């Protein structure tokens, strides 16, 4: 449809905008290989997926147009699952980051279900426009806390979904299967929330200097 | 404040 190509090129152009700098993607390579350094890694790179993250939201189309505090909402409510879709698109497009977070000092019970969500995407071989548009998707929920005018996050986000299905039609015809395994990683994306809540509580998690976006973003 | 100073 003709609004809705203009509708995908303009999710498309901000989000091809968005990229990991090179400097943090060498630290990888080169740093001092111990718990603290890797968990300052870590730190530095999840700082850097909630900036590009804000980049985006604030050019998704409408997101200007809401209530101030319903944005802010919308950012902190859906912080934790955009920022781990990010980190699993990052991770996926590396051996060596995974052996830093496996020696961060973070326990078993978080890296268990976050390799597992990476492993469960990477299978889907994810385009980019799906990332995009999932990505806009979980940022445009209308079920964060707090939120005053629901429906009109609602009328942001359904066009969106939309075009998502409609693109799966387009490019996988005859095979419902394949948004529905889109909206079964969506399912997985979403248990993250507790599993972030009990993190935070966590006492190596804690003792530490989170960034001061991090800090206000999660509402540490 | 940040998160409006960003947006
Ligand atoms: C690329 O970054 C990995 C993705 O990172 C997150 O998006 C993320 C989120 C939502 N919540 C927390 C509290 C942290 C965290 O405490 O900071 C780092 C410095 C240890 C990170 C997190 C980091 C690693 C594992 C897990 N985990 O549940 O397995 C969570």
């Amino acid at each position: 449809t003709p609004d809705q190509q203009t509708l995908l090129h303009f999710i498309m152009d901000s989000y091809n905008k968005q990229r990991m700098p090179q400097e943090i993607t060498n630290k990888i390579l080169k740093e001092e290989f111990s718990a603290e350094e890797n968990f300052l890694i870590l730190t530095e790179m999840a700082t850097n997926h909630v900036q590009v993250l804000v980049e985006f939201t604030k050019k998704l189309p409408g997101f200007q147009t809401l209530d101030h505090e319903d944005q802010i909402a919308l950012l902190k409510g859906s912080a934790v699952e955009a920022m781990f879709l990010r980190s699993a698109e990052i991770f996926n497009k590396s051996d060596l980051l995974e052996e830093r977070i496996r020696n961060s000092g973070i326990s078993d019970e978080y890296i268990t279900p976050m390799f597992s969500f990476y492993k469960s995407i990477g299978e889907l071989k994810m385009t980019q426009e799906e990332y995009a548009l999932l990505t806009a998707i979980v940022i445009l929920s209308p079920d964060r806390q707090y939120i005053k005018d629901r429906e009109a996050v609602e009328k942001l986000q359904e066009p969106l979904l939309d075009v998502l299905q409609k693109l799966c039609k387009i490019h996988q015809p005859e095979n419902p299967q394949h948004f529905a395994c889109l909206l079964g990683r969506l399912t997985e994306l979403r248990t993250f929330n507790h599993h972030h809540a009990e993190m935070l509580m966590s006492w190596r998690v804690n003792d530490h200097k989170f960034t001061p976006l991090l800090c206000e973003i999660w509402d540490v | 404040a940040l998160l409006r100073y960003l947006l």
